[PDB]
């Protein structure tokens, strides 16, 4: 999930890391043009696993999204959707799962209408696209997939425990002199 | 010395009062002086022994809470100490708490015969207390004087 | 014929609609006064 | 005996009780609670009772053990797999 | 400066805290915020700092009408002139 | 060993043998079992809804194999032809009724199955 | 000092402070454990982390053993396999056959380790140990037969929290971990006991017998019940939500969450508004369409002059909703965003430093002296209370001016009135010299104190005291001035710049954006028209002439700013119930119908408008530094600075009932009825 | 006067509250009473200021702590037995009390104490947060309720309490004056010296030795109850146990353990109780006294 630093220095890799800056096209975007400029100036210039500031990237309906297969006459909502990219860690309930998690980046889609039918109370999803999460080895691969499929993506970087000194001798400690104040 | 928790008894409720006598307070002061001033937590066992001496050879829950308050330590610590150490009777016992050693040396010397004789004389079974609050039989581990076995101890005092 | 009970129960398992007041009700300024429907007893208030 | 009272909740493990046992007929679609409630408390001399839910292994539920030496004498304990309630025969 | 409360409904300064492009507006605000607040006690003067953010002075006049002035690489005198123009243009706006 | 119609058994006392462990639900290859459980007022761990979709289920027997208390058993009944598709959405009521009706033969088969390992 | 070791013949380098387990984890080789926890003390009871060292005959406990130069560790050796198998067999001996009925069936680390490392078949064919169950309250269900005597619960109770009730009572196989007496474990952090317990001995009672881990989908989001903000994981099986858990976020959450945030999600399951409603003069509520509701609201807005239009900000208001409401009111010429006059927060929203905690949630770990003014961290932000307990156990002294609450750590109670503040400001109080001597002091003030009628005077007194005592020191580069808030909606409004002091004395058209606390009939004029954007009908829905359903924090994809100034993104887990619509969308539709369309039609455009207003909110999970703290908090000359001779109190009365969701929740009601009488005490626990 | 027991042996138990199940040693009782006195002093209570007592039997600990703190601070306490808003207002007007400590959840007639107080003083409902009381009486500055919830214009007992620091206490406690009035019962006023004399006379009459534990049933606001209860324990080092509203049955259940224990019995409790279920519990009562 982490190749050696600067192991890959390809133009495609750099393009994947870089995020495009939006261009105001809609009337609302033009009205809020100052906001678009501020967002472009403020958002991180590149995405890397060492990043720490979360951000949301708009879907790029461009020639780069030509590889998407989820744009069909019947379904025309999958493309342009916004996903979430984050590392799913093991649940706090247990510490040594049989199948450990946290070794891969999960891409998730917000679930749409979920309703229990009257005849039997069974659960039904209005859309079947956001039932299963996607998994990638690297955030670079996940972002490349999002760009290729034309999906916008929010990225939330992981947080882990801070290493602390551990020793059994800390159980026994001398409080100090009684007269100490 | 049967259950690892507080037995629901009407005579051992939290409402039961307990107050150390002035002699017990003086002994507690001496024990604290013997122990380090800051490490007052080490005086649990002497306090439990004093409580047993003051009471009918058992430590009430109210007495344990009083010990914890005096020592400025959690009551759970006192509970743990009392439960862990079996010489503290958490429930009332009879006038004579017979403790028959049952380790291998005494068994070889014939501890079983002595236990049977005691049961026959006292009209009660091992462990169980006699109908009248006079006898309480118990089986214990090596009391130390194996070369003089068979052996018994009374009130944890006289061998 | 009793499908309504089952449907309502299934719906409430995840989301129970709030039972709004109906008909004439007491008003204190711009507020409708209704007794609390919570089965649980407010022990602190009572004693 | 208000089911929502603090005493009732503490006695029933913070669950609303149904004395008539009739609500279960709809809630769980069975009268099994009523059927099992008829069985009386089984008195066992030993402090620990072994339950298999039958006469032989694999004919009931997994072998389980229940402590009858409750901190309060004579308190029945219900098996988790089956509703049979066992109590120590205090004498 | 005394008529800001009546002329405008809100003043806002959005800039960067560690950029030369914002240095001028940053210093002007740091120097004159208390003066402006004393001149106009209850007027809203909002200050927002964001790294690599373009300097901007946003004056909200009335009826959801706002004017945004780009104050990059502007001396304190230029900031004063821009703020004065924004305050004076309230009559023209409404 | 014949696997016919799913049914739910009870203890000789009448108590439900089914505990909401959802092992049968997890093992069901066709996802034909839906289970929702809430604590019973007496405090027992019992299901509040146990549905089997006979049309979606393959008569494999994984439910009975995975049941740790022999609650769900695929009894020998096979003449379960239905005219309405809704009649094949077996519910907890239907499963309990089937178990009550077919307990004798199911118990007789289970006796031999349990005694075979011995 | 770096030291070279070998793990299965693989060279590695680690500092001497590392233990065998820590080195293994860093190098990527997993070691089973039952009693070792990262944040708890080191114990060697379970002895399941035994490994093989070439030069050590006896097995070495990895968790409680430090590395040695040249150590040859064989974690894959047959001897290591035998050790793991023996330990697992001993652990499973006497363990009840309760896996089908154990609530941790799918999340049992014991099962996982037995399957991966231990043997596949057991030899113990004998009567097992049987232990009586215990009653710890409606939050923890106890099955002590499954206990492995790892003491993790005891260590958590003694160390993470100040409550000292759990302990290992007894000796031998008869030892029982728990309270010797029959009492409930009613600590505010009782939920994490289940998490720390690995063998399902202690479980989530409300969640008991509900579902299994393998049929749950998890979403990462941020807590809203507490202004502190907590990184939580929400598990859902379809529409239904269940088992809210914490997730590792050391800066703010430190792996722990409070009972309120853990068990208040049940409020969303009932008393939910699912359709627009209108109330007649007689008081008979009736459902109506969104089109009709918006049309009537727009007609009322057009008819009503902007002078007599006001708004009330709710407790759970978000950035998007508040921005939409602000834009709509500005386009209508409405500038007053408060209608309540009884209590208003006395703080200027100009600078973020003057209404946000200048020192972060981790600033307690750095400050040497911490003074609270009308703050009860135990009831508000219990995780912050645990952090303060850690800080005061390592190096920190806590002083309190106000009520003497049963804090888990010792504190020095200076007083409860404003006399102490006056003396400190004048400099005659010895605490001024104490602060001057102390380095990196911190001042934490609850929002109630600033909401007092003399809140402005108290705030100015705090400013002058901090400036004089060095709480805001340039040489130290320290700003210990902090404010603990009670309304995420208020925090968001201050971030967006809405003035809390602007109150419309007489308002003919009131817009209540999901506000349910502090509402009284006197606030709303009898002749006014009220439009209430809400999700629960416990309060605010009875003052409303029109009621509009809105989304909750688990159902709205929005942004939330916590008390320390960290901006996080609250994600959508399930869609709003019934016909509920997002509040920002409702405001946009209302604006369009009224004839003042807003320049945003989607979340992206609304967030562009948010960037226009305050760009720093687009940097999620980050705290933007501010260099105007000293200017904002500088004490002015000629200010009133006149305090009143009255006690400083705390607004929280029942920790389990603080918002509409908590009031509507059932688990919270059970916790209240089970804990209020046991916790209420007019006196102070002198033991701690 | 009130620290002799602390000087001799502060570790000994001071008082027991069976109804609320809490026992205080001499040190703990002194700490709580000093905290109450410091709180009153910080609020601005002076010598001779009047505080009305409207707390029921169950709040025995609150009653005792308030009494001892008032004695330490030289504040006079006036118990009031009013079941009606008319009586409450009449007492307030007659006494011109600076403070009023009451029990909110208590029921008087068809209304609670808090409701009656609000009716008598409607200004409390709209009183600002942190604002001084501007009432008709012009002197009832402080209103305190011994309840879990909070109400506008009122403060909780714990909030009023202020625990002084060892090195950060700027407050001062005026020396206790024996002649200063402490209790105003009916039309008769009792000073601390008079109460001490009453304690001595009652002990002599009842043969109350030092080691004989005392029990008090019913309201502890009575001057006789105060004399033979907490005051007796603080003077002679005796052990007092308050049963509050507990009936004779529970009082006897508690008494069983105590031997040769004096008992103070309230007429209201006697009327409330029907009969003694277990008379054996009182077989060793030693002595019995009536209010
Ligand atoms: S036979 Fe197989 S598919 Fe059908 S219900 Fe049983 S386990 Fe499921
Ligand atoms: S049928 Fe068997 S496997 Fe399925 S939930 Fe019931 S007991 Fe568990
Ligand atoms: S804790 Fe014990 S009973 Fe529960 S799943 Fe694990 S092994 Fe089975
Ligand atoms: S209850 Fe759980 S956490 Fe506590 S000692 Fe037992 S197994 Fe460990
Ligand atoms: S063998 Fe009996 S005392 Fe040791
Ligand atoms: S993890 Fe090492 S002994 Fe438990
Ligand atoms: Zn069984």
């Amino acid at each position: 999930m982490l190749l050696p630093k600067n192991a890959i220095q390809s133009a495609r890799y750099f393009e994947i890391q870089k995020i495009p800056a939006k261009i105001a096209k809609t009337a609302n975007e033009k009205i809020l043009s100052v906001g678009v400029a501020q967002k472009n100036n403020i958002q991180p210039k590149t995405v890397t696993a060492q990043g720490q500031i979360g951000f949301v990237q708009h879907p790029q309906l461009d020639s780069s999204c030509q590889y998407t297969q989820f744009y069909t006459p019947q379904r025309r909502d999958i493309r342009g959707r916004v996903a979430r990219i984050y590392i799913q860690d093991t649940n706090h309930m247990h510490d040594t799962p049989q199948i450990p998690e946290g070794y891969k980046w999960t891409l998730e889609f917000e679930r749409q209408a979920q309703y229990k039918t009257p005849w039997m109370g069974w659960s039904f999803n209005g859309d079947t696209f956001s039932k299963r999460n996607h998994y990638f080895c690297t955030l670079e691969d996940a972002i490349s997939y999002c760009k290729q499929m034309g999906f916008g993506y929010e990225v939330s970087f992981p947080r882990s425990r801070y290493h602390t000194r551990k020793s059994y001798a800390d159980n026994m400690l001398w409080p100090g002199h009684d007269n100490a104040v | 010395s049967r259950l690892a928790a507080h037995r629901k008894n009407d005579d051992n409720s939290d409402s039961v009062p307990f107050e150390f006598t002035p002699e017990n307070y003086k002994e507690i002061e001496k024990i604290l002086a013997k122990y380090p001033l800051k490490q007052k937590r080490s005086a649990v066992m002497p306090l439990l022994y004093l409580v047993q001496e003051q009471n009918n050879n058992w430590v009430p829950l109210s007495a344990m809470k009083k010990i914890a308050k005096l020592l400025e330590m959690p009551e759970i610590d006192v509970y743990e100490v009392a439960t862990f150490y079996t010489m503290y009777n958490r429930e009332p016992v009879g006038k004579f708490h017979l403790q028959i050693c049952g380790t291998t040396p005494c068994q070889l010397c014939g501890s079983r015969e002595i236990t049977k004789a005691i049961e026959e004389y006292t009209q009660t079974k091992l462990g169980h207390t006699s109908a009248d609050g006079k006898w309480t039989l118990e089986e214990v581990e090596c009391l130390g004087a194996c070369s003089n076995a068979p052996m018994i101890q009374v009130n944890n005092k006289w061998v | 014929l009793n499908r309504m009970r089952f449907i309502t129960a299934q719906r409430d398992r995840s989301r129970a609609p709030w039972q709004s007041p109906k008909g004439e009700g007491v008003f204190q300024g711009k507020k409708l006064i209704v007794a609390s429907n919570s089965p649980f007893i407010d022990d602190m208030s009572i004693r | 005996l208000n089911p929502y009272s603090y005493e009732a909740l503490k006695e029933n493990h913070w669950l609303v009780s149904d004395s008539s046992k009739k609500n279960s007929e709809w809630t769980h679609k069975s009268n099994a609670e009523q059927l099992i409630a008829k069985v009386p408390i089984i008195y066992v001399d030993s402090n620990i009772v072994r339950c298999i839910g039958g006469t032989e292994i694999n004919a009931g539920h997994p072998q389980v053990y229940i402590q009858l030496d409750t901190r309060k004498h004579g308190t029945p304990q219900t098996c988790k797999y089956c509703g049979l309630r066992y109590a120590k025969k205090m004498d | 400066q005394k008529l800001i409360g009546t002329n405008l409904r809100e003043l806002r300064f959005v800039f960067c805290q560690n950029s030369q492009r914002s240095l001028g507006l940053r210093n002007y605000i740091a120097k004159n915020y208390w003066n402006l607040k004393n001149q106009n006690p209850n007027f809203p003067l909002i200050v927002r700092e964001c790294e690599e953010a373009d300097p901007y002075i946003i004056a909200r006049y009335q009826y959801g009408v706002e004017k945004k002035a780009f104050a990059a690489n502007n001396n304190e005198a230029e900031i004063e002139n821009i703020i004065k123009t924004l305050v004076e243009q309230s009559n023209k706006v409404n | 060993l014949f696997r016919g119609e799913h049914a739910l058994r009870r203890y000789p006392t009448g108590e439900e043998r089914c505990i909401a462990c959802k092992l049968c639900q997890s093992a069901c290859p066709a996802r034909a079992i839906t289970i929702e459980t809430e604590p019973r007022p007496d405090g027992s761990r019992r299901t509040v809804r146990y549905d089997i979709d006979m049309t979606k289920c393959i008569y494999c027997g994984f439910c009975q194999e995975a049941c740790p208390v022999d609650a769900i058993v695929e009894g020998p009944n096979y003449e379960q032809t239905a005219y309405l598709h809704e009649d094949l959405f077996y519910d907890k009521y239907k499963l309990l009724e089937n178990g009550d009706k077919w307990e004798p033969q199911i118990a007789r088969n289970i006796e031999y199955l349990i005694n075979q390992p011995l | 000092k770096q030291i070279e070791i070998f793990i299965d013949g693989k060279p590695a380098k680690v500092d001497d402070s590392y233990t065998i387990f820590q080195a293994c984890y860093e190098n990527g080789v997993i070691v089973p454990r039952f009693c070792y926890h990262e944040r708890l003390s080191v114990a060697g009871n379970c002895r399941m982390c035994l490994v093989e060292v070439e030069n050590v005959p006896k097995p070495v406990a990895a968790c409680a053993s430090q590395v040695v130069p040249g150590m040859k560790i064989k974690t894959k050796s047959e001897k290591t396999r035998i050790h793991r198998g023996n330990v697992m067999e001993f652990l499973l001996a006497n363990h009840p056959l309760d896996c089908p009925i154990c609530d941790q069936g799918g999340e049992c680390d014991l099962q996982d380790i037995s399957s991966v490392y231990g043997y596949g078949i057991s030899r113990y064919n004998e009567y097992k140990r049987a232990v009586e169950d215990k009653n710890y309250g409606p939050l923890v269900a106890t099955s002590m037969n499954r206990c492995i005597h790892c003491t993790r619960c005891v260590r958590f109770a003694t160390q993470i929290a100040g409550v000292e009730d759990l302990g290992k009572t007894g000796r031998g196989k008869a030892a029982e971990i728990g309270t010797y007496v029959e009492k409930t474990f009613n600590t505010e952090l009782s939920g994490n006991v289940v998490d720390v317990c690995p063998v399902g001995a202690l479980t989530n009672a409300p969640y008991a017998f509900t579902s299994r881990p393998w049929e749950l989908k998890s979403f990462y989001t941020s807590d809203v019940f507490d202004t502190l903000g907590s990184a939580i994981q929400v598990d859902t099986r379809g529409p239904e939500i269940m088992r809210v858990l914490p997730r590792i976020h050391e800066e703010i959450n430190e792996e722990w969450i409070s009972d309120k945030t853990r068990h208040a999600f049940d409020g969303l399951k009932r008393q939910r508004i699912n359709s627009p409603m209108k109330r007649s003069k007689d008081g008979n509520y009736e459902d109506i369409f969104w089109e009709e509701a918006i049309q009537t609201i727009s007609k009322k807005c057009l008819n009503t002059p902007s002078d007599q239009i006001g708004a009330i900000i709710g407790e759970f208001a978000d950035i998007e909703s508040i921005t939409a409401l602000k834009d709509f009111l500005n386009r209508l010429d409405v500038d007053n965003f408060e209608v309540r006059q009884h209590g208003n927060l006395k703080v200027s929203p100009d600078f973020r430093a003057n209404y946000l905690m200048n020192s972060k949630i981790t600033g307690v770990e750095d400050a040497d002296v911490l003074l609270l003014v009308g703050c009860n961290p135990r009831y508000e932000a219990p995780v912050l209370n645990a952090r303060i307990l850690k800080s005061t156990r390592k190096n920190l002294k806590v002083f309190n001016i106000g009520t003497n609450q049963d804090l888990n750590y010792k504190n020095v109670h200076l007083g409860n009135s404003t006399k102490v503040l006056k003396e400190i400001a004048d400099g005659t109080h010895p605490f001024a010299e104490r602060l001057k001597k102390a380095k990196l002091p911190m001042i934490m003030v609850g929002a109630s104190a600033l909401e007092r009628e003399d809140g402005a005077e108290l705030y100015n007194t705090l400013k002058v005291i901090s400036n004089k005592t060095g709480v805001i020191s340039e040489e130290k580069s320290w700003n210990g001035f902090n404010i603990l808030h009670k309304e995420m909606g208020r925090i968001n409004a201050l971030e967006l710049g809405i003035n809390p002091t602007s109150v419309n004395k007489n308002a003919k058209l009131v817009f209540i954006l999901g506000a349910d606390n502090n509402l009284r009939p006197e606030d709303i004029p009898a002749d006014a028209f009220v439009v209430y954007f809400g999700t629960h009908g416990d309060e605010g829905a009875y003052y409303a002439d029109i009621i509009l359903p809105t989304a909750a924090y688990t159902e709205k994809n929005a942004t939330w700013v916590n008390t320390e100034g960290r901006v996080q993104q609250g994600r959508l887990v399930v869609m709003p119930p019934g016909d509920a619509r997002e509040d920002w969308q409702i405001i946009r539709a209302l604006s369009e119908e009224a004839g003042v369309p807003l320049p945003y039609d989607s979340l992206e455009e609304l967030r562009y408008r948010v960037a226009e207003l305050a760009p720093h909110l687009l940097k999620y999970d980050y705290i933007e530094p501010t260099i105007f703290g000293k200017v904002a908090l500088s004490a002015q000359q000629g200010v009133k600075t006149t305090l009143s001779p009255t006690p400083i109190t705390d607004y929280i009365d029942n920790f389990y009932m603080t918002d509409a969701i908590s009031r509507a929740s059932v688990t919270m009601a059970k916790c209240s009825t089970a804990f209020n009488h046991e916790k209420f005490s007019n006196f102070k626990n002198l033991a701690k | 006067p009130l620290a002799a027991q602390l000087a001799i042996n502060g570790n000994r138990n001071a008082v027991r509250y069976e109804n609320q199940n809490r026992t205080w040693t001499f040190n703990e009782l002194d700490a709580h009473t000093n905290a109450f006195a410091y709180g009153l002093t910080e609020l601005g209570w002076k010598a001779g200021d009047k505080l009305l007592l409207w707390v029921e039997k169950n709040h025995t600990s609150e009653i005792t702590t308030a009494q001892v703190g008032a004695a330490k601070a030289g504040v006079t306490l006036v118990p009031i037995y009013a079941h009606s808003a008319e009586e409450l207002e009449k007492a307030l007007n007659d006494t011109k009390a600076k403070g009023l400590l009451l029990s909110p959840n208590s029921k008087a007639g068809n209304s609670k104490y808090i409701e009656v107080v609000n009716k008598v003083i409607p200004e409390l409902y709209n009183t600002g947060r942190g604002s001084t009381l501007k009432t008709k009486f012009a002197n009832l500055q402080h209103i305190i309720h011994t309840g879990f919830y909070t109400f506008p214009g009122t403060y909780k007992f714990r909030q009023i309490m202020v625990y002084a620091s060892k090195n950060f206490n700027t407050l001062t406690l005026p020396n206790v004056e024996l002649n200063a009035p402490l209790f105003i019962s009916g039309n008769q006023t009792y000073t601390l010296k008079d109460l001490i004399s009453k304690t001595e006379e009652n002990r002599k009459t009842s043969k109350l030795n030092d080691n004989t534990p005392v029990f008090v049933t019913g309201d502890s606001r009575s001057p006789l109850s105060f004399s033979l209860g907490i005051l007796n324990s603080l003077l002679h080092g005796n052990y007092s146990v308050y049963t509050g509203a507990q009936d004779l049955n529970e009082v006897g259940q508690t008494i069983r353990f105590y031997d040769n224990a004096l008992l103070l019995v309230d007429g209201d409790i006697v009327k409330a109780t029907q009969s003694l279920k277990h008379s054996e519990n009182f077989a060793k009562l030693g002595g019995v006294a009536a209010n």
